[PDB]
DNA sequence: GCGGGGGACAGCGCGTACGTGCGTTTAAGCGGTGCTAGAGCTGTCTACGACCAATTGAGCGGCCTCGGCACCGGGATTCTCCAGGG
DNA sequence: CCCTGGAGAATCCCGGTGCCGAGGCCGCTCAATTGGTCGTAGACAGCTCTAGCACCGCTTAAACGCACGTACGCGCTGTCCCCCG
């Protein structure tokens, strides 16, 4: 294979997150593990995200992953509610949760 | 006739804004207010009408936040209603000025 | 044509729908100026900031791209626009 | 002109992982924020860790120690195998 | 004589925050460093400034939280910190969850 | 050890932090804030220094760390 | 030098070579270095300014870490800036709530 | 022995030049220059995503500038701008 | 640890503000048309920055003496809590 | 027993003193400055083509304003014990 990505068995772009780490001023030189390893911490996170927003999806009986369905995602998971605890998402709404007191007795 | 019990739409109300993500403030006065409050530090201002949208999901998601910490103040006071004291500690707390 | 009062376009009602998405029940009447009071601080932070770029990047017309870097500097990261 | 975006490999990623599913413009949108944003963090806080130990070259051993600052546990762990996975492989191949 | 419960309390507050010495002895507090630590890393060495900055960083950072604490306690109208304070003040400040 | 953490100690702190009264359950309470607040930063701290490669965590790490968390201090090399 | 050509007494050669060599750009202005040991003179000018105020009104030649804190946590505008900064041996302002005083 | 710089000494002649008869402790002469150096990185990574975000490769004192006035509170960044231009302007005189 | 004081907390009751509903009133949202300002893309010339080398003192560590101030044992002032009176 | 005015503690204020880190100078060196070449980032003038503003009216969903009473804010009390001295 050509691709970098394909010989680190990728679907992230690692040509791509080369050229960045360049145009970017994080340093004079960059390594090229550092690419490869950073274009595929992006792809486990993309995954890790779409796997539970996807669910989210599916219980919402739909099969189109709108924001909402991120948002249910994200704050959900514990971890990667804090990873994204400083960060809104156009369009995601919130975590239907009522307090205790506010209910009828 | 038929009255709903005080609280009882209340909690309605909530049920139903927390389902749905579309925006709460009405569009037009909120873009209003914000090429006021632009004009009055530079004059001459344009917006991408996506501009205006980003500030305004910025808005809100930060007055929800901001509500769900007031009312855990309220709670705090062994009160159920929100007050401006409330809103105030929450800020003081936040570091916010 | 000049410009006046616009925070009350912030209407009672709205003020309440948002307070609902926030878990609040039972709103006292001296919330809604407080509201405003709050929405205002907020929206003047992030357009002297978004503007401050749109100053820089030698501009008319403010941008999705100014505000949510705005945004990002004030700790409120917004996702859904760029960046 | 030419707007890049991870677009593509977000779909690949989404196709793999739940077939019957598609994607909204803004919430491609959404998912092509937050790359850049986990993007930016992790080259950042690699860029201060040449930095304070006086090196001028970000090495996957930065992208590394740069991941356990910025993480939460599961997340940073897996992460971390998956990423040294494919610099191994990528050395080999 | 006997001072009326609460009044070396005032005093006492006057005294600590006209000074600025730390609070917390250095020794426990420094086999409390090392403890945490070790469960970290093993064999591990520590500057003698490394431990004081964790101890200014640390106590400034409880004398804030504190202070913030004894705000929600009035919040309450009461005049007795809680634990149930802390737990609010943290939550607020977005510590805890 | 965290016991080491004594209920006068805890209570100097609290009043240069304004606080006139105090609950018993308190002290302990102060204690898990204090030791997650540590963890967290001695975690980040360690951290640095296993990526400097030494047996010896420096004032540096800890520094690095407090602002990484949004404590930063001043004094010990900013 | 150029501190001299600027009226600084902040090392204008220092700044340039930081600049150059912390990674913000791959090239760097001249004004840029002149500009910015400015703007951290003036700062640092304010700080000393009511630092040393602070030791006069704290009867004091030398000025010590808590008279930086009195300066920064008084003033409005420094304390904001240095909104999350914890300063070495700062202690506290002296404040206490009223409900908390005797009756 | 390691030859480890610092901004101690100017910290000192603009002491002198606020406060002529008045003197610094050691451990808020750290203060000074840890101060020095949060407010050098703040300053300069703003000016860093500013040339970035306009896809430019050079920060002048323009960016610089408006970076400052993004990191500063109203009055604080008034007087800074001032200082700045003048110094610049200054500087631009001599040569 | 001892001893007792006042603050927490629980119960109750009053007074009223805020939720609810309806009829009245206002302006948001819609889509449809028209106008040009300004962004974004383009194209040439050159000024300003990086980069290299060679010379020069600004800035640092190492040095000692000296005085601002941290220490102390005596006296000067402002709070508070006891006892006396009704 | 409650309320008033009194009493004695606790901490500023001082004068002698005393010691160690400030702040100063000694001299070396390495970072800055100088003089200089080369090319390119970006200034600037030209040009087009998006979307931002403006303005209107048909439609109506939302907002406003008032009426009513219910159930909550809070003020009072009263007890018991958990903190302060
Ligand atoms: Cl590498
Ligand atoms: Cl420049």
């Amino acid at each position: 294979a050509k691709t970098r990505s394909s010989r680190a068995g990728l679907q992230f772009p690692v040509g791509r997150v080369h050229r960045l780490l360049r145009k970017g001023n994080y340093a004079e030189r960059v390594g090229a593990g550092a690419p490869v390893y950073l274009a595929a911490v992006l792809e486990y996170l993309t995954a890790e995200i779409l796997e539970l927003a996807g669910n989210a999806a599916r219980d919402n009986k739909k099969t189109r992953i709108i924001p909402r369905h991120l948002q249910l995602a994200v704050r959900n998971d514990e971890e990667l509610n804090k990873l994204l605890g400083r960060v809104t998402i156009a369009q995601g709404g919130v975590l239907p949760n009522i307090q205790s007191v506010l209910l009828p007795k | 006739p038929h009255r709903y019990r005080p609280g009882t739409v209340a909690l309605r109300e909530i049920r139903r804004y927390q389902k749905s993500t579309e925006l709460l403030i009405r569009k037009l006065p909120f873009q209003r207010l914000v090429r006021e409050i632009a004009q009055d530090f530079k004059t001459d201002l344009r917006f991408q009408s996506s501009a205006v949208m980003a500030l305004q999901e910025a808005s809100e998601a930060y007055l929800v936040a901001l509500f769900e910490d007031t009312n855990l103040c309220a709670i705090h006071a062994k009160r159920v209603t929100i007050m401006p004291k409330d809103i105030q500690l929450a800020r003081r707390i936040r570091g916010e000025r | 044509k000049v410009l006046r009062d616009n925070i009350q376009g912030i209407t009672k009602p709205a003020i309440r729908r948002l307070a609902r998405r926030g878990g609040v029940k039972r709103i006292s009447g001296l919330i809604y100026e407080e509201t405003r009071g709050v929405l205002k601080v907020f929206l003047e932070n992030v357009i002297r900031d978004a503007v401050t770029y749109t100053e820089h990047a030698k501009r008319k017309t403010v941008t999705a791209m100014d505000v949510v870097y705005a945004l990002k500097r004030q700790g409120r990261t917004l996702y859904g626009f760029g960046g | 002109t030419r707007k890049e975006s991870y677009a593509i490999y977000v779909y690949k990623v989404l196709k793999q992982v739940h077939p019957d599913t598609g994607i909204s413009s803004k919430a491609m949108s959404i998912m092509n924020s937050f790359v850049n944003d986990v993007f930016e963090r992790i080259a950042g806080e690699a860029s201060r860790l040449a930095h304070y130990n006086k090196r001028s070259t970000i090495t996957s051993r930065e992208i590394q120690t740069a991941v356990r600052l910025l993480l939460p546990g599961e997340l940073a762990k897996h992460a971390v195998s998956e990423g040294t996975k494919a610099v191994t492989k990528y050395t080999s191949a």
